[PDB]
RNA sequence: UGCGAAAGCAGUUGAAGACAAGUGGCUUGUCGUUCGUUAAAAUGGCCUCGUCAAACGGUGGAGAGAGUCGCUAGGUGAUCGUCAGAUCUGCCUAGUCUCUAUACAGCGUGUUUAAUUGACAUGGGUUGAUGCGUA
């Protein structure tokens, strides 16, 4: 793993709190510099530094880095043939780009490399380059409409072009836009051939040398990518559907791959004899973030050989420049043919002028083995963070998720949400809370079902079974607003607690006997306000429960779980009415306990009963997190302190997209600021694992911590033999 | 860090026995004992005891005297038994053992040669540990615990004769340096305020606190980590907390330097010799629900404001999230000066305290969130407010709009102002369902009972509504009835409340037929308009005309 | 199977339970059928306690709960409370037994210390049956 | 790429009255059969050793039955008087009978024609006859003579143990089942007496008692006996001499009991109970002696049994009745130069390196709704649903999948009057349960949405809505009323 | 779109430019065009890798089904008849009564708290649907 930010060679190409655009655009294998000797790549951004680098072994400490002298353009792509070397360029009249190839060389003064210039397109809209880099076609939009044109780059072997009017079809031109938008185009080796696939579902091949077309119809919404094999005689395809179909061009019949967890961006051939597949699954359930994963497969039985995925968090709005990807219907988890301009002129205008810029994510511990589980649109990623790879995935609701891809209207319909997942304090048993939501236009499409779910596992084991469900805790349509699971003395840390919004109170256990886990305790008022500030706390010897709900921290005790009482009105002050909703009800340790609320953060001791120290918390967090999320926000250990967490909107000379994160922990009861940290990203999450760091994320999903003769016999054989 | 306070030898049994406490005394002839009887006989006594214990047995009993041994006596038979003298110089604290536990012919001076629980049985001489002050006898594996001022602490171990441990524990003079409930620890008060724990098994300490106030007869109960103390010149024996199974609540230890208070249980009356009176009667110390009681040995409370992230290079804040400002001016001195330019002969006006207070808040003067506040400061101007000078149109109105207001709110009844009694209604946030409840059977039928009955609705669990509505007579709930039977959503739930409430067999008839025959027709609308709401090809041969 | 392929939502052999089953913390009156009755709870005796309550004669019903014995009308209220949860069409005439030990024993389980408690399977039975009180008034709107 | 999830069977919040692992078990104890004896059945007994066949004491005769046939293999009829007692020795080979005389007949099971010995004991009733269970050579038997007496089979003279001390008909014998020196008896003035036999044996070593008179006295462990007697029956720790469980669960006196250990069941351990009442009941000795199932049958019931813990084969629990009659419920259980040309396939793998397994697994059938969901044929799977043969969860969870999946609407695009009454009809059934009335609400709602016209046209549809109307008319009677009990028990709150 | 609670409470829906069609303009409609506002459809659907049979262990059940015109409570019909009421031994429903392989449903038995074994050469060829009636 050839860390960037580990050392200055190429984080100093890239660390700013501000400029990401500078983005790594390719990656070739042999060596530019001198060729003929390979066992190393040399890795083209989209700026135009070139640097080779050394993954055999540890990576050299000065690489071979130059920057060729390059104009405005942000480097398209390279591309590679035998000896010879293109480049591609991107340019500033309605909003389209303009490209221009050049050619490379490198010999005579080695830290330049020279170009060349071939050719330009003004208007470029759709473009793909055949497998082997040998040509590459591309859209036009040159009048009544757009146009289409081939061009062989390594040679001036073919370059013909002409208006996609006569690829359509006659029909096209009196329906709808889907029919004639183009979402994927294709072409093979040879150039004979050319796909294009459209947004209506079809893909149609062309044959280039008289244009007669033919018509492949399986994709019932648009379609996405386009591959063909390496003779040509086999068309990839991938869509909304979440099937990757191969189409033998000689009968034209379909092999399927079903199931492949994420809409397929793209897919192509990959080996010499076409003996992998690589895809990019968009995994398009969570709107909020575009989270890709690259998945190759071997050809032979079509399995998936070495899947690779980041961390997927789903976070609470949508994040920066983020669009859900084209389709032919505009759905709640993607966009028409239209809107897509529309829709980023909108999140752009969202993230500057508005004030709820929360988009912050709940992650948990496992509190036995340390990987963090990421719930994910009715599922859960286990991750775990020392390797930085996926441990698994798994679904935990009853929904349309796995079985079907959907399309066109079906993508308005969402699987149930996770929104709470604790484990119990040994890390045996996990409790979740979803929101199963009903399809529309239908009598009960406006009442809601509300499902707690409790899994298990034994330490071998990497996947959870479920034991008990529960479908509306607390009464129907009433939601969850907070469940904490159970300090070691309750019932052997085997009792969660979970909180309604109408201050109801339900303490669930697990007892052997009858062998589930069943309802033991319940605190239920009948209000007739209701709030989502609801938080929760335990005391650590098991006796009284801290009920912070909105205004108004109660204090139960554990038998009776009534208010507390004692007889003798030794003081017994057992509600603490603050001067906003309360957020945060953390008891650091069985003395003190820190309150949260929208404008302060008290924090109020239990053997001397009163306020300790406040804070003022209205200049930085004041309307921008929903009511609720200060928990996940911030966070606490069990000895040595506790952790907030603030986020400044960096300005120009109004707000931008950019963020910094302003982290700062206190030890025992808010006395000093003994860390004060800035993070140059948004920051989402933060909490403790349990050997005293915390742990937190990244809006770009960066997990961070914040911690305490024969010789040379030898040498020729195993040259000689390798 | 207290406990429950109040009230201002076998060392296991209690009532319903004879005498199982035979101690010494001071200033009489050498020992007595009492009961709620058994023998008081001689234990070669008329010598200079300090202490006197027995064998867990009391017919075995002893009187512990300074002359390096100690016989045994008959308090129940008649029938002695022999001994053997071990040193001659002072055995006044001598504590015979059980069978074969901790015992060793220690008496003052450096002789600590182990032995057995006989008068002839004997083991190694273990005198090597040097002049102790404080010999202690603990159940680690049982041991005799000696902390020196030659200073240095040791610990000996009576089960084969073995050095567990020992360092250099540099102990001054104690107070009471008492082994601890679980044994594991020494408890060793300093003089005046402090209480200091040590680690008993390895001779260092382990957590030095300070005490709450003068305390000098302590000692550690039977509890988890808690000890009882008795002031010096005080009957006052207070409570502290730094067994576990079905713990103590009674005779749990007799060492006090009180009015002779000698045997002490919870109801502490009926001495061994002194025939007092008694006390408490608690328990031990429980996990952690009665230290919110005994919350004290820390009462230093000062004037907590709002203070503010530390400004290290704050002008690159980066876009504030309020709507114009970015900081309040923080004026916590013209707070307190505010209550001087209060307190003055505005004694009908609001010319110098409703202007001062709007002043000193610039506010849209019924509004919060433009806090700088403090509880004590809001109620000693409340204070100031309700002395000499309701009749302020800015002060008491832009503070019930405070959510720290301090339960000076009982007057809301007796004071009757149409706009500020109904704003108190809807917005003073904390209102006692007493005067809630009486506001609401007092009626003046209007729109304000719907006001007080959302929130004695909104802010009140149904029980804690129902346990204090019981208290009613029966002429307001008939008229409460009457009235919503004559002329809502939370008046229905309300009146569900009440027929709750009432109880079950004690009603009136006519009464019952007209709630029956209203509700029987208000189910009958609500259905209706339940039921509104809820509700919100060609022939063979025709004939028709065209154009001409 | 595949190390890519998720795992499936499987429910398997999982209780799935409610949020409202708390089952955790001379002669002048008629010939009635309460010894019948009586020595059907003592044991539990599901036939004869069917031939006791396939008796649907209102007053006979009434003075029945009357001469019952006040501490085992809760587990009368148990049987009658799991019949009408399992077969649907004796909440007609067995919730007829069920007001009559309410009005009749109105001090014994008032005086009973848990009595959603003691009686859980006639509150879930009752709010699983009036729950959905609001969607059928939408369907017969 | 994954496998595809199979479709989930809808599954309510779980109901009151549930079926229990243990009332399975003992509810596939079926195929009754009555058999008319002469007079009441008083006792039955088991065989220890093959534990197949059962001896049934009716009057003047004793009838062993098979527990593979269950009739009559062979029978003992030679008695003067009504024979009472009837048990096979721990080895199974021999059989002893106390008879209305006094006389203990102890014959060889499986050969009624051999009396081996005949024991006179008392002049009175000899009412229990039974072997040791740890020795071989030693019978007991207490008759209503007030003193049981313990014979050695070899000197059948004297007794060699004469165990007194009894004021009133002795009608019990057990063995303590680890110390074979340890006899309990139990008579019916209470007081299970018991005896060390190495003693005298004229006095109890204490006595446990038991308050009403007792019919039964068994052992269950090593320690704790049960005695049955009254309407009650108890148990009594024996190293502490003291009781600890009661269970009262009857009408009439417990005239007897048995007990099983370690046989193929979710009970580990098992006491069964008969109770002149009618009634049969087992209790689980694990939690607390709780009653987990039970029978009832025809009339008094005098004596039970069941099959002994290892008997491997059809299994049997038998009921004799006062009325004089016997019930018995039983749970069951090419070439060779072909084979020579196709030797290997049973090899599996076992001197070879690498054993490789990808064989998937095959999975249960697929119904037809489930694969027509699969191939997206939604109104194929709504005319699935609506087949006669189909469960009501059935029905309801094709019904939910396709309600969560697709489309209502899609499923009932292209259907005219002969295609909806299916739905209707089942929407009538369906409209009075709970867990379906949600799915049925809607499903009616969105019919009636897009065929109002067909409404019109067609009369015989017409009268499905207004049978529709009247079901939810009286759904919301009882839905309301239901909403009148709960208030009406919150005022008792 | 904003505030919210899951209910609800306030706000809407402009402009420019280009192109297409229709009759240089005029009308209408679009936009891989911009600025401002907090703001339905191209006949087009999801892979093979082994099935079948018989058990066993937990989990649910509205039980899957068949009788007795046996009881309890009902809803209702044909013809005659002034009604009274007659015949249809009137029909249908629910509960009860009686019986069965718990018949029903689902998950699992590769290791699991628990619980599985067995058949078959898992091919090729010819008819097999125009050869069939019990209706």
């Amino acid at each position: 793993t050839l860390k960037f930010a580990n050392n200055s060679l190429l984080s100093g190409i890239f660390l700013q709190e501000e400029e990401n655009n500078e983005s790594i655009v390719k990656i070739l294998l042999g060596d530019i510099t001198v060729p003929q000797q390979a066992h190393l790549i040399t890795v083209f951004t989209n700026n135009g530094h070139v640097i080779v680098l050394n993954y055999k072994g540890k990576l050299v400490e000065s690489p071979k880095h130059f920057k060729i002298s390059l104009a405005d353009e942000k480097l398209a792509n390279v591309f590679h043939s035998e000896g010879n070397y293109r480049i591609l360029t991107t340019f500033k009249h309605n909003s389209l780009q303009s490209y221009r190839l050049y050619a490379l060389t490198f010999d005579d003064a080695k830290k330049q490399f020279e170009v060349a210039h071939q050719a330009e397109w003004h208007n470029v809209i759709l473009s793909n380059i055949s497998s082997n880099g040998k040509l590459l076609a591309h859209m036009c939009k040159d009048v009544e409409h757009k146009s289409i044109s081939v061009v062989s780059l390594f040679d001036d072997s073919v370059n013909l072009s002409f208006p996609l009017g006569s690829i359509l079809s006659s029909q096209t031109q009196s329906l709808s836009y889907n029919t004639r938008y183009v979402s994927s185009m294709a072409i093979d080796n040879m150039g004979q051939q050319l796909a294009v696939g459209f947004a209506s579902g079809v893909i149609s091949i062309v044959s280039l040398a008289d244009l007669q077309i033919r018509l492949l119809k399986w994709h019932i919404d648009s379609v996405l990518s386009l591959s063909f094999s390496h003779d040509g005689s086999y068309l990839l395809s991938g869509g909304w559907e979440k099937v990757m179909s191969l189409w033998q061009l000689e009968t034209n019949s379909q092999q399927f791959l079903p199931r492949l967890n994420g809409i397929i961006i793209d897919c192509q051939v990959l080996g010499p004899q076409g003996n992998y597949y690589s895809l990019i699954l968009q995994m398009t359930e969570n709107n909020s973030n575009s989270d890709y994963q690259f998945l190759l497969l071997n050809a032979s039985d079509l399995t998936s050989k070495l899947s690779i995925n980041g961390p997927l968090p789903v976070f609470n709005s949508t994040i920066k420049h983020i669009q859900q990807p084209i389709s032919a219907m505009n759905t709640k988890n993607s966009n028409s043919i239209t809107s897509l301009n529309h829709s980023k002129k909108k999140q752009s205008r969202k993230l500057i002028k508005s004030r709820r810029q929360d988009f912050t994510t709940n992650v948990e511990i496992n509190p036995i083995n340390k990987n963090l589980y990421f719930p994910h649109i009715s599922a859960v990623q286990i991750f775990d963070f020392y390797k930085n790879e996926q441990v698994n995935y798994q679904y935990l609701t009853s929904g349309v998720n796995n079985s079907m891809g959907k399309v066109r209207f079906e993508l308005n319909l969402q699987d149930p949400i996770i929104t709470d997942l604790k484990f119990t304090k040994d890390g045996q048993w996990m409790i979740t809370y979803e929101i199963e939501y009903p399809p529309n236009d239908l009598l009960s499409s406006k009442d809601l079902t509300h499902i707690l779910k409790f899994w298990t596992k034994n330490d071998n084991e990497t996947n959870w079974n479920l034991k008990t469900k529960v479908i509306n805790p607390h009464g129907i349509s009433v939601p969850i607003t907070k469940i904490l699971p159970s300090p070691r003395s309750v019932n052997n840390s085997q009792g969660c607690l979970t909180a309604d919004n109408n201050g109801g109170l339900k303490f669930w256990s697990f007892d052997s006997h009858e062998s589930n886990w069943c309802l033991k305790k319940i605190s239920l008022p009948n209000f007739n306000h209701f709030s989502n500030s609801v938080s929760l706390a335990w005391s650590q010897d098991g006796s009284l429960i801290f009920h912070g709900f909105d205004d108004k921290l109660q204090i139960l005790d554990f038998d009776t779980f009534k208010k507390f009482e004692s007889l003798e009105n030794t003081k017994t002050v057992s509600e603490f009415t603050l001067d906003s909703e309360i957020q945060t009800v953390k008891l650091i340790n069985d003395t003190n306990l820190i309150v949260a609320t929208r404008t302060t953060l008290n924090a109020i001791n239990l053997l001397r009963g009163q306020v300790i120290n406040s804070f003022d918390l209205y200049p930085f967090v004041n309307g921008v997190y929903k009511n609720g999320h200060m928990d996940r926000l911030i966070t606490c250990d069990e000895r040595t302190g506790n952790i907030a967490l603030v986020i400044n909107q960096q300005l120009t000379d109004v707000p931008t997209i950019n963020y910094k994160s302003r982290i700062i922990i206190f030890d025992s009861d808010l006395s000093t600021k003994l860390g004060n940290f800035t993070h140059h990203e948004y920051i989402s999450w933060i909490g403790w694992n349990y050997d005293t760091d915390f742990i937190f994320l990244d809006i770009e999903s960066t997990l961070g911590v914040v911690g305490t003769n024969s010789d040379i016999f030898a040498e020729q054989l195993h040259k000689l033999s390798s | 860090d207290y406990v429950q306070v109040a009230d201002g030898l076998m060392v296991n049994k209690g009532n319903y026995t004879l005498n199982v406490i035979t101690k010494a005394l001071e200033d009489t002839t050498d020992t007595s004992n009492d009961h709620l009887d058994n023998k008081a006989y001689t234990g070669s006594d008329e010598f200079l005891s300090q202490y006197k214990i027995k064998a867990k047995a009391k017919v075995m009993s002893i009187k512990i005297d300074t002359k390096n041994s100690l016989v045994i006596a008959i308090l129940q038979n008649g029938l002695i038994e022999i001994f053997d003298f071990k040193l001659t110089l002072l055995h006044s604290f001598d504590i015979s053992y059980d069978n074969l536990k901790y015992a060793k012919w220690f008496t003052e001076n450096g002789t600590e040669y182990v032995f057995v629980l006989c008068p002839l049985q004997d083991d190694k001489v273990c005198y090597k540990l040097l002049e102790l002050t404080d010999c202690g006898s603990g159940e680690s594996s049982p041991i005799k615990e000696l902390s020196s001022t030659i200073i240095e602490g040791f610990s000996f171990e009576n089960s084969k004769l073995c050095y567990q441990f020992g360092k250099l524990y540099k102990l001054n003079q104690g107070k009471i340096y008492i082994y601890s409930l679980p044994h594991c620890q020494l408890q060793q008060v300093i003089e005046f305020p402090m209480v200091d724990k040590l680690s008993p098994g390895d001779d260092l300490i382990s957590f030095q606190p300070v005490s709450v106030n003068r305390v000098l007869l302590t000692v550690n109960n039977v509890i988890y980590l808690l000890d009882l103390l008795h002031c010096s010149t005080l009957s006052q024996r207070e409570l502290t907390h730094v067994v576990i199974n079905s713990e103590k609540s009674h005779n749990s230890k007799t060492i006090a330097i009180g009015i002779s208070t000698k045997n002490g249980p919870n109801p502490t009356s009926s001495l061994e010799i002194i025939n007092i009176d008694v006390g408490t009667n608690t328990l031990k110390d429980s996990l952690g629900k009665s230290f919110q009681v005994g919350n004290n040995d820390s009462s230093v409370i000062l004037k907590p404001l709002f203070d503010d992230k530390d400004i290290n290079d704050k002008r690159v804040k980066c876009n504030d999230v309020s709507g114009d400002s970015s900081v309040p001016v923080l004026h916590c001195n013209e707070v307190i000066e505010k209550l001087s330019a209060l307190q003055d002969n505005d004694i009908t006006s609001f010319d110098d305290i409703f202007f001062k207070e709007l002043k000193i808040k610039e506010e849209h003067y019924t509004e919060k969130d433009r806090y700088i506040s403090d509880p004590g400061f809001l109620n000693k101007v409340l204070d100031l407010i309700f002395g000499k000078f309701p009749k302020t149109l800015t002060f008491l109105l832009t503070h019930p709009l405070f959510p720290l207001s301090r339960t000076r709110n009982l007057l809301s009844l007796l004071r009757d102002q149409p706009r500020l009694f109904k704003q108190a209604i809807v917005t003073c946030p904390n209102l006692p369902l007493n005067e809630l409840l009486e506001e609401l059977f007092s009626i003046r039928n209007r729109e304000l009972l719907l006001d007080i009955s959302f929130r004695i609705l909104q802010d009140f669990t149904r029980d804690s509504i129902k346990q204090e509505m019981k208290k009613l007579s029966k002429l307001d709930v008939q008229n409460f009835i009457e009235f919503i039977t004559s002329g809502s959503t939370q008046l229905f739930q309300l009146l569900s409340l009440v027929l709750d409430s009432i109880g079950l067999f004690s009603l009136e008839g006519a009464l019952l037929e007209n709630l029956t025959l209203y509700i029987d027709k208000q189910v009958e609308i609500a259905e209706r308009n339940t039921e509104l709401w809820n509700l919100i090809a060609l022939p063979t041969y025709t004939m028709e005309y065209l154009d001409i | 199977k595949d190390l890519a392929s998720a795992t499936n939502y499987v429910e398997g052999n999982a209780r799935v339970t409610s949020g409202d089953n708390f089952k955790h913390v001379t002669a002048t009156t008629t010939g009635t059928v309460t010894v019948i009755l009586s020595q059907a709870l003592q044991s539990n005796d599901h036939s004869l306690l069917e031939t006791v309550l396939n008796n649907r004669d209102e007053r006979v019903i009434r003075d029945t709960i009357f001469r019952l014995k006040p501490a085992l009308a809760v587990i009368l209220l148990e049987r009658l409370a799991e019949r009408i949860a399992r077969q649907t069409h004796r909440q007609g005439p067995l919730n007829v037994w069920v007001k009559w030990c309410l009005i009749i024993h109105g001090g014994y389980l008032v005086s009973i210390p848990n009595l959603m408690s003691t009686l859980s399977s006639l509150h879930s039975t009752l709010k699983r049956r009036s729950d959905l009180l609001p969607r059928l008034l939408a369907l017969d709107a | 790429s994954t496998a595809r999830p199979r479709i989930i069977t809808s599954k309510a919040p779980l109901l009151p009255q549930q079926t229990t692992p243990e009332q399975r078990y003992w509810r596939q104890y079926t195929s009754a059969q009555l058999v008319k004896e002469h007079n009441s059945v008083t006792h039955i007994s088991f065989n220890p050793q093959h534990p197949h066949d059962f001896a049934v004491t009716s009057s003047t005769r004793v009838q062993i039955f098979s527990s593979r046939t269950r009739q009559v293999i062979k029978t003992f009829s030679r008695f003067k008087d009504v024979v009472y007692s009837a048990s096979f020795r721990s080895d199974g080979k021999l059989l002893c009978a106390g008879d209305a005389t006094g006389l203990v007949s102890v014959y060889d099971s499986y050969n009624p024609r051999t009396i081996l010995l005949s024991i006179n004991a008392s002049t009175h009733p000899t009412h229990v006859t039974k072997f040791h269970t740890q020795d071989n050579k030693i019978l007991a038997t207490a008759s209503d003579d007030r003193v049981t007496r313990l014979w050695d089979i070899s000197n059948a003279y004297e007794p060699q143990l004469e165990l007194t001390g009894a004021t009133d008909y002795v009608r019990t014998l057990s063995f303590i089942p680890a110390a074979p020196h340890l006899v309990a008896t139990g008579s019916y003035d209470g007081l299970i007496r018991l005896y060390d036999t190495r003693s005298s044996g004229s006095t109890p070593i204490y006595s446990l008692n038991h308050d009403q008179p007792v019919e039964n006295v068994i052992a269950v462990s090593p320690t704790q006996i049960v005695s049955c007697g009254g309407n009650n029956f108890k148990v009594w720790d024996l190293t502490s001499n003291k009781k600890l469980y009661e269970r009262g669960n009857f009408n009439k006196a417990v005239t007897c009991l048995d007990y099983v250990e370690n046989f193929d069941s979710p009970m580990q351990s098992a006491l069964i109970a008969s109770s002149l009442d009618g009634h049969v009941k087992v209790f689980d000795p694990l939690d607390n002696f709780q009653v987990k199932f039970g029978w009832k049958f025809s009339g008094p019931v005098l004596s039970c049994a069941v099959s002994p813990s290892t008997a491997q084969g059809n299994r049997h629990l038998v009921a004799g009745l006062s009325s004089g009659l016997l019930a018995i419920r039983t749970k069951k259980k090419k070439s060779n130069n072909f084979q020579r040309m196709m030797r290997g396939s049973e090899y599996q793998g076992d001197q070879e390196h690498i054993i490789h397994n990808d064989k998937v697994r095959s999975q249960r059938r697929m119904r037809a709704f489930e694969r027509n969901i699969n191939q997206f044929k939604w109104s194929e799977a709504l005319d699935n649903a609506f087949v006669p043969g189909m469960a009501k969860e059935l029905t309801l969870t094709v019904l939910q999948e396709l309600r969560k999946r697709g489309k209502v609407r899609v499923a009932l695009y292209g259907r005219d009057e002969s295609t909806l009454e299916p739905l209707l009809n089942w929407c009538l059934k369906g409209i009075e349960d709970v867990r379906s009335a949600s799915i049925v609400a809607d499903w009616v709602a969105v019919v009636l949405e897009l065929y109002g016209n067909t409404l019109e046209s067609s009369p015989v549809l017409q009268e499905l809505m207004i049978d529709l109307k009247t079901k939810v008319r009286h759904e919301i009677h009882k839905s309301k009323e239901a909403q009148r009990i709960e208030g009406m028990l919150q005022l008792l709150t």
